[PDB]
Parts: structure tokens; C-alpha cells; sequence
């Protein structure tokens, strides 16, 4: 198994700002797809153990 | 593919793999690797049967009241006498005590047939009895 | 092709079945159905 | 007088293997065949 | 059905070569000899093994009918395709700036 | 998964594999394949 | 004899050599043969 990592899409791009978050919503599901992918990795790394 | 090639290189070439459809169709014997651009070519030697013939089989042989099972191979018959042969090839042999083993009785196994189990000790003692008879005739003569 | 079909020869089930007391009718296909499937494959298709 | 024809996929020769309690088949002959397996490295 | 009809009749023969007819009762005798079990166990317990195998297949039919989550391994493949196809379509509505 | 299913199709179904925890829990005997959507289902008969 | 088995003949084997295969049943019958031949000497007495 490898190190389990989870990345928050909102806080990584920009922190403590609501202006950039409105510009991030225009880019669609990029946050959803990148979060489910890293979440699935953390589950598969637990299945390996 | 490299891990699969290294696995085939180990099992098929160096040793002998009993895995089915691994070293190629048929029973594997030996593999000859050959260098190829950006890869490798494996030449496998396989064992495949050719001609087949239908035989009559029985699960057990009933002789003295106890069942007899083959140690190696199966029971086959051409319609007259029951023979013992391997599954991979046909080599008819007479049913003996060394080719079988006594377990159970004749009332358990379904499909058991009656036959005579050859005992090699009987003719060896019969020839030993006739050998002493020749000496007995020499003392009387 | 590498999984489903191993051999190029089609084998058929004999009409007279004596297996020694075993019932394979669950894994064998049912010809009375419009699509050819076994009793186990009938459940596998309905649960997906 | 040839052209392109379309037809249903054939799965190969249909052969019903005989099955019986006392029936058995043993090979009386064999053939040593050499095949080729190609894998990239 | 081709692999099943052959395995029931020919057993392990048709895979490495021509199909050889063998009774299925004798095929398990060789399969027990491969795992280290004398074939005497089969012929004596054949009636008991018949109740063990036939009941085991019935438990599989009951497990698949009562529990529909055992096939979730394949249902995930459909779900991964559904989530992938739906997402690719929903991106058309996004402004992308 | 297909290469793993193809390996178990040849070794577990066609032949008899002595590998441990390959054809499933126990001493392997025979394997019965079953058609399933986007996959295949194996029925493993073992000796426990 | 117990360690080997009789198959074919000597002409079909390439490179076969001649030797004497020890018969494990030979001395067992010969050990009794010496005692059974003593009865043959008692028959003449």
C-alpha cells in the first residue's frame, strides 16, 4: 500500500476567498472528478492491505 | 508483458510448467527462447494426442469379494479382457496386484464388474513347486 | 475472445443424462427460454 | 463473379461428444507440436 | 455452454487436445488424486457427495436471489461508465470561464 | 481483470490448478463458468 | 524388481546395458529351499 492522500479542491486552488470560488464553479465538475479519484485511491489502498 | 514474459521465461524455459494454456496449447515439455526486436519470441514444445479409440471402462474389479482400484491409470476393455492403461496414451497391461490396491468391498462401488486379478506370486510359487518336483523325481530315480 | 471462447469446437449436452446422482440443470442452459441462458445466468442478468 | 457477402458469425464445428457410464476414450497416438508465443519486452 | 458441456463430459481432455469421452463419476476420481485424496473416498461417499454438491448449488441460487449485492463488482463497471458518460455530457453546460 | 479471468478460465475451468487461493478457498476440483453482463461468473467446487 | 518394472525388450532401447537385476523373492524361496530339500533326503532314509 501507499500513503493515503486527500486533497480539497476548494482550499487548494484558493483559500479564504469567495471571489475565486465563484470563478471555480464556472469550470464544472473538475472538483468532483478530482475528489472522487483521490478518494477511490484511498479506498483501493485499503483494499490492498 | 515483461512480467508475463519473465514468468514464461522462468516456468516454460527453465523449468516445466503444469499450468494449462500458459506455455501454449497441450502438455508442455520444453521452451526455446529466441531474441526479437523490442521483445522476445518463445518456441514451445507441446504434447498433444492424435488418434483416439472408444473403450469400455469399469470403476472397479471384483475378484475375491473386495473391490480393486487402479493405482495409476484407468480400466479399459476392448470387449474381451479388461486392461489398465494411462490417460495420456494407450499401453494395455494385465490387471495385477501391483497395479491395483484392495479397498472396500464389491457391494459399495456402483458399476463394479467381476474379473480375475492376476497375482504374480502364484506362478512363482507354482514354478517353485514344480522345481522341487523335479528334485523329488531325481531322488526316486 | 481471450476469456469466453477457449476452443473453436462446439460441444453439446447428451439427451440422456446420468451423472451419478448430480444435477447440473442449474448451470445448463434452458432451450425453452427465448434467449439461451442457464438457471444461474437467469439470475445474473436480472440482478444487473 | 465474386463479391462481399455478409453472414452470421459461426462459432465453429458443432460436435456432440458421446457420453455414457461405461464409455471411455484413450489416445492411441500422439503428436509433438511446436508453437510460437510472442510477447513485448 | 460449450465449456460446460465439455467439462461435464470430456473433463480436462479437450483443453490440451482432442476431446476424450470420460464418465463424470471417474473425472472426480482423478481430481481427488490431484489434491492428495484417494479415489476410494469418492466411490464410497458418492451418495453423500451428491447431497453435498446438489445442496451447495441450491445455496448459490438462493444467495444470488436473496442477495443482489454479490454482483456489485460488475455493477461498479456499469456505475463507472454511467458516471463517466454523464459527467462528459454535463460539462457541455459549464461555462468554462 | 480480463487477463486474470482468462488465466482462471484455462487453469480452474479447463484443467485443475494446485495453486493456493487461486481457484478459491480450499483444494480446487472443478470450476463452472457462467455468463454475466460485462463479465463472467465462476462457480468453484472445492474440497474443505 | 521392486525398484524397476519390466517394459518392452532390450532391442527397442537405445544405449541399454546388461546387468543382473536382484530378485528380492529369490533368497526368500532359496532359504526355504534348503529346509525343504532336507525332507527329500529323509524320504530316501
Amino acid at each position: 500500500s501507499m500513503t493515503k492522500t486527500s486533497v480539497d479542491c476548494t482550499m487548494y486552488i484558493c483559500g479564504d476567498s469567495t471571489e475565486c470560488s465563484n470563478l471555480l464553479l464556472q469550470y464544472g465538475s473538475f472538483c468532483t472528478q478530482l475528489n472522487r479519484a483521490l478518494t477511490g485511491i484511498a479506498v483501493e489502498q485499503d483494499k490492498n492491505t | 508483458s515483461a512480467n508475463l514474459a519473465a514468468t514464461k521465461m522462468s516456468e516454460c524455459v527453465l523449468g516445466q510448467s503444469k499450468r494449462v494454456d500458459f506455455c501454449g496449447k497441450g502438455y508442455h515439455l520444453m521452451s526455446f527462447p529466441q531474441s526479437a526486436p523490442h521483445g522476445v519470441v518463445f518456441l514451445h514444445v507441446t504434447y498433444v494426442p492424435a488418434q483416439e479409440k472408444n473403450f469400455t471402462t469399469a470403476p472397479a474389479i471384483c475378484h475375491d469379494g473386495k473391490a480393486h482400484f487402479p493405482r495409476e491409470g484407468v480400466f479399459v476393455s476392448n470387449g474381451t479382457h479388461w486392461f489398465v492403461t494411462q490417460r495420456n496414451f494407450y499401453e494395455p497391461q494385465i490387471i495385477t496386484t501391483d497395479n491395483t490396491f484392495v479397498s472396500g468391498n464389491c457391494d459399495v462401488v456402483i458399476g463394479i464388474v467381476n474379473n480375475t486379478v492376476y497375482d504374480p506370486l502364484q506362478p512363482e510359487l507354482d514354478s517353485f513347486k514344480e522345481e522341487l518336483d523335479k528334485y523329488f523325481k531325481n531322488h526316486t530315480s | 475472445q481471450e476469456v469466453f471462447a477457449q476452443v473453436k469446437q462446439i460441444y453439446k449436452t447428451p439427451p440422456i443424462k446420468d451423472f451419478g446422482g448430480f444435477n447440473f440443470s442449474q448451470i445448463l442452459p434452458d432451450p425453452s427460454k427465448p434467449s439461451k441462458r442457464s438457471f444461474i445466468e437467469d439470475l445474473l442478468f436480472n440482478k444487473v | 463473379s465474386q463479391s462481399i457477402i455478409a453472414y452470421t458469425m459461426s462459432l465453429g464445428v458443432e460436435n456432440s461428444v458421446a457420453y455414457s457410464n461405461n464409455s471411455i476414450a484413450i489416445p492411441t497416438n500422439f503428436t509433438i507440436s511446436v508453437t510460437t508465443e510472442i510477447l513485448p519486452v | 455452454s460449450a465449456l460446460l458441456a465439455g467439462t461435464i463430459t470430456s473433463g480436462w481432455t479437450f483443453g490440451a487436445g482432442a476431446a476424450l469421452q470420460i464418465p463424470f463419476a471417474m473425472q472426480m476420481a482423478y481430481r481427488f488424486n490431484g489434491i492428495g485424496v484417494t479415489q476410494n473416498v469418492l466411490y464410497e461417499n458418492q451418495k453423500l457427495i451428491a447431497n453435498q454438491f446438489n445442496s451447495a448449488i441450491g445455496k448459490i441460487q438462493d444467495s444470488l436471489s436473496s442477495t443482489a449485492s454479490a454482483l456489485g463488482k460488475l455493477q461498479d463497471v456499469v456505475n463507472q461508465n454511467a458516471q463517466a458518460l454523464n459527467t462528459l455530457v454535463k460539462q457541455l453546460s459549464s461555462n468554462f470561464g
